[PDB]
């Protein structure tokens, strides 16, 4: 996946298996004044 | 690092560093930050790596 902004295109490498946290960490940084948080909120409901 | 670490040295001018056990960038980072007394060269490891 590529990034656009401030003339700093950077193909972020997202491997097969990387969690959302890792993705956030990688996409963070290089692009100036940009941040990336991660959050996994999931509910559950047991049936019969 | 395949099966071991990089036991190397660093000669900055007169004195010579005798660091050992380098497996990651962080290890060498700590080795430099500790040796900051002897070697007058500051090191820095950002979140990038």
């Amino acid at each position: 996946v590529n990034l656009v902004g401030g003339g700093q295109v950077k193909n972020i490498a997202i491997a097969a298996g990387d969690s959302a946290k890792a993705i956030a960490e990688k996409m963070d940084g290089a692009i100036p004044n940009l941040s990336a948080r991660a959050r996994t909120v999931f509910t559950a409901d047991v049936s019969g | 690092v395949t099966g071991g670490s990089l036991n190397f040295d660093v000669t900055v001018g007169s004195n010579t560093v005798s660091l050992a056990g380098v497996t990651s960038t962080q290890d060498l980072a700590d080795q430099l930050n500790s040796n900051s007394s002897k070697l007058g060269i500051t090191a820095s490891i950002n979140d990038k790596g």
